[PDB]
């Protein structure tokens, strides 16, 4: 969940 | 409880639980023809029928253990029928008794029912999501993998015993299970500690434990996945369950369930009335005044500093807008999360590399790739101080976050993912406001909050056209309607008293933008509970343009940095009168008494060219609550 | 509330709307040297200081007006200002009142703050789910489209009345305007009555108001279009918003707001001790005997009958298992609808085309092509009638339905989405039961219940194969071992007393069989407040087939099918002795003396082959409960 | 909602 989160915005 | 029923045809093998309820039912396998019953049982056991009573079917009869089993089948019950006909017909039944104790922080404290309550008399205990990276080698939230990398993450979770007490072969014939319920099961996951390797989580529901007999306990560590949403109330049910498998040919059989409640914490933000801690700034270009400025504020304020260079800042300076830092406590432990905005501007880079780390959570919500509005700056995300309202009780205030007055097809509205998120977490439960008049619409343009000695504690500042009015129309009348604004700046014209106060347009500009600012000011006094004298108006000027949005027509000077007793302001560069501003004394004069100190900086040409001020462009990291927000009933 | 200030330099012009208190702040613009002010107002007017009074900030002035105005501008209120120095000042204040009142039946009686509160003190309005076709023409649910397409479906509606009170020339100035919030106004749609046009919905947020001047009334007629659910809690606010228009340069002003709050009314099931209404049943093959049981014993209940042929049957009959009878009700309308499971064997057609029509709504939930278990079939889906638990009443029963102890690999449960709605109709909060051991898994197989005249009003009913154990016995040790089970079917083999008694993998299994009762019997009696006089056992036998699930060793005794005071029981073919049934005797002896009549029909060849019994292939439909859902707090 | 669980259902 939140970690999906924080690989998408570092994507990014 | 346990039910179990006696046949006098043969004995009867049962374990009975300490700690659990345990009734005979002695009807079932009965006599027909019989008329009484006597209870005779050993020592070790205590019988209550609750010599000689009648078999009927109102009469029950509880058996309570009081020490746990050294052995299978060490004490015996004898129940002799007692009938008209025939002998006395004799039934058996074979007791042992084993400990089997879930255990977590319940009670609050931080030593180590089955139901959730708030209040300060409540019981259950608190979760926290696993969101820093205590790994220094590491470039994810230590929550995604299914692996412990580093000792000190331990400090991050919650502990669970499981003290066992059985006779040395009684898990010859029992099993024991964990288990969490397979709607929960992608949110929670569960180590056991011996160094640690995964038992629950979103890929296995249960496992079944390997346990020796004796005196035994386990240790188990639980960490969160997820935040508190609108999918996600909160709770988090975790389930020890014992399970009879005697006969290899039959499946197993359920005997006794045991379980434990946990609440995953909530982000929970800070107001301006706490102490501070850590400053963030930014850099750019013409920068060294501003953050010399800012740099000797703090030096006062006694806390530390942090500032992103321009390699890393991609020109953009509002570091209030995209980042907002609250925190996340349980009883054992408080750390501070930071809330990244949807807005992904030159310095999406910042909260992500230069801020989360060790003991400092990162979690966001709503779309990235686009689709969001200015009102998604956190520009409309403030919070008040405690406050008490008509009865009850906020200790750690309520959100307050601007939008639209009604739905149109040229409003603007908060993304409703944050929406859902700040009302899922319902320690502060938000408050909605009219902001979407200002061009940029953000509610930190026009309402700020002080700490006050006297009274509540605190003070509203709002903004007011009506107090300018009143300053230069008495600067007028005393004879120096020759003072020029805007004097020290000399690229902008300097404007004349008597221009300004006999224009009409923007006298009806701010008798619009009056109007909005006393609907807020109503809403606020109804939703927090103030009166007339814990509202302070700070003069300011608005001014419309495209589309009739308000400006601020000089420097935004409610839009300040308020550091304990320390005020950064920004200067309004307004009229002076005998070597010093009217603007400055007149908030000097009003602000002062309260206890504090005023500095004004100077950020036009930097900041208000941008339409910006101090506080849009810095962001503070403040001390959390003493209380405990467990201890809230909403 | 309202906050006008004075300002001596020109008079004032407000709007001061009947019902609301308006402040006056009279230190904003006072003069600087001055002292003491009086007020002297108009009789129409009223106006309370909370002769000479000091101008500090701390004392307050409320004005109330009594009448709504008839021209603009028609109150006057006067301010002098006394000071020490110059000649008192007079300011000037002009009052003009209108009413504005939008009103639904938020006393829940029929007839025609701002909050929705649970319990028969609370006050707030409901909505009914227009989920039924009040069209013969049509081939829709009526809130699909955006029309009214008849008078008859007026009465499904919620009445809403905006009374307006103004001069004749008010609106000239000023304009209303209704909405809902963006997050509700797809689960919503308001008409205006005039014959009906769209005001409200999925797709206009917002809609102007033309309203002429001095007395008027308006009628809206609202509708909801989504049961509640996890994402939506049930709350939909309907505001009415006042804006002023004078300045056409300038953006309108919002000057007033008022609201109503509705509740969205929840899907309410029925228990078995309501009187029923109607019956449905299933015409396959050698069925005209099952038919004619099930006929006379409807046509002894009083009741009607619907009955599907085999055309539309397509070789299903099964409807139990298919589609679930509720109801919704609002103070002005009670209506039923029907649940449909997302199981979609041979009778997907009849809960669609043959059940819902006028005044009988149709609702389901979850996915309709594939991914289901036998578990979503509505076998696992009973209520209890009231209960009492440890002084929390629920007057509309408990949901009760069976899945898996623990999650694992092979377990089955019920779907989440069902489950979710389920739990969001808070009325009836679910009870989760361990019936997954079956072969089928189906709740009805183990538990029923019956009315009674004394004690609580009810019996739960449990399968224990003990009783059948003791039984046996006492026909074998009477002499008449002899006895053959199955003598009146002849394809199936007949069994002797001695065999099945000395059997002892069906005394194993059935063991197992008693100790998962035994638990599921000790969970209802925690979760519903039931003693052991509250619960009678009727015997039954399980046997075990491939991957050790139980199934019934002779027709189900539990599962009949009780209609008021009449029973519909499935004739077990037990062994008789003296030519009775020993069975139907035990059975008939039991239930008799609680004031019943036992009829047993017999589904052996054409129900029990197929694993199933006569309550899985019947539905019946009961009346509402006489206590209203609202007036329970959950 | 409900409206498109009638339509979908239908197709069926
Ligand atoms: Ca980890
Ligand atoms: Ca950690
Ligand atoms: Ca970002
Ligand atoms: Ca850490
Ligand atoms: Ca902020
Ligand atoms: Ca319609
Ligand atoms: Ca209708
Ligand atoms: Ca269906
Ligand atoms: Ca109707
Ligand atoms: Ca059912």
């Amino acid at each position: 969940y939140e970690s999906c989160r924080y690989r998408q915005v570092l994507q990014l | 409880g346990t039910l179990i029923r006696v046949t006098p045809e043969q004995p009867t093998h049962a374990v009975c639980v300490l700690g659990t309820l345990t009734q005979l039912d002695i009807c079932s396998s009965a006599p027909d023809d019989c008329t009484s019953f006597s209870i005779n049982a050993s020592p070790g056991v205590v019988v209550d029928i609750a010599s000689t009573w009648p078999l009927d079917p109102g009469v029950e009869v509880t058996l309570t253990m009081k020490a746990a089993s050294g052995s299978t089948g060490d004490q015996k019950v004898q129940i002799s029928y007692y009938g008209p006909k025939t002998p006395p017909v004799k039934a058996l039944l074979y007791l042992t008794a084993v400990e089997i104790s879930l255990c977590a922080d319940i009670t609050r404290t931080g030593k180590v029912q089955r139901t959730w309550t708030w209040g300060p008399c409540g019981q259950g205990a608190i979760l926290l999501v696993n969101c820093d990276r205590d790994n220094l080698e590491s470039s994810a939230m230590d929550c995604e993998d299914d692996e412990v990398l580093d000792s000190e993450d331990l400090q991050d979770m919650s502990l669970m015993t499981l003290s066992t007490k059985t006779p040395k072969d009684f898990f010859t014939n029992h099993t024991l299970v964990l288990h969490v319920a397979r709607s929960e099961m992608d949110k929670v996951r569960v180590f056991q500690a011996t160094k640690c390797s995964v038992v629950l989580g979103p890929k296995w529901p249960s496992h079944y434990l390997m346990v020796p007999g004796g005196k035994h306990n386990m240790d188990f560590y639980v960490e969160a996945l997820a935040f508190p949403d609108t999918d996600f109330p909160g709770l988090i049910t975790l389930t020890i369950s014992l399970l009879d498998t005697s006969n290899l040919e039959l499946p197993e059989a359920v005997v006794f369930q045991d379980s434990v409640v946990f609440r995953v914490a909530p982000w929970i933000m800070t107001p301006n009335t706490q102490p501070p801690q850590e400053v963030y700034a930014c850099s750019i270009f013409e920068n060294e005044d501003f953050l010399k400025s800012v740099t000797t504020l703090a030096m006062k304020a006694k806390c530390k500093l942090t500032i992103c260079p321009e390699e890393e800042n991609m020109d953009d300076q509002w570091m209030q807008d995209e980042m907002e830092i609250g925190y996340i406590q349980a009883p054992h432990k408080t750390l501070p999360v930071v809330f990244d905005s949807p807005r992904n501007r030159g310095l999406k880079e910042f909260p992500i590399k230069r801020v989360m780390g060790p003991d400092f959570g990162y979690v966001t919500r709503g779309p990235q790739t686009g689709g969001i509005s200015g009102l998604d700056s956190f520009g409309n995300l403030e919070v008040s101080p405690p406050v008490t309202v008509r009865g009850k009780e906020y200790p750690l205030g309520r959100i307050l976050f601007g939008d639209s007055c009604y739905p149109s097809n040229d409003s603007r509205q908060m993304h409703q993912a944050l929406q859902d998120f700040l009302s899922a977490q319902q320690v502060q439960a938000p408050v909605k406001l009219y902001s979407d008049w200002l061009s940029v619409g953000h509610v930190d343009e026009f309402l700020s909050f002080v700490p006050a000695p006297d009274r509540k504690g605190f003070r509203l500042l709002l903004a007011s056209p009506r107090s300018c009015y009143k300053l230069f129309q008495e600067q007028q009348n005393e004879g120096h309607g020759e003072a020029l604004l805007f004097e020290g700046i000399k690229k902008k014209k300097q404007q004349k008293i008597k221009n300004i106060l006999s224009n009409k347009t923007l006298r009806e500009h701010n008798s619009f933008v009056e109007r909005c600012i006393d609907w807020n000011r109503e809403l606020l006094k109804r939703e927090l509970g103030l009166a007339e004298s814990d509202i302070i108006d700070i003069p300011q000027l608005f001014k419309l343009k495209e589309f009739s949005k308000a400006e601020a027509f000089f420097p935004n000077m409610v839009n300040m940095l308020v550091l304990g007793k320390h005020l950064g302001i920004p200067k309004p560069f307004g009229p002076v009168i005998n070597g010093r501003c009217c603007l400055e004394e007149k908030v000097c004069s009003l602000l002062e008494p309260l206890g504090l100190q005023c500095t004004f900086i100077n950020d036009f040409f930097t900041y208000h060219i941008r339409h910006g001020e101090v506080h849009c462009g810095t962001n503070v990291r403040r001390k959390p609550f003493s209380f405990k927000w467990w201890n809230m009933v909403p």
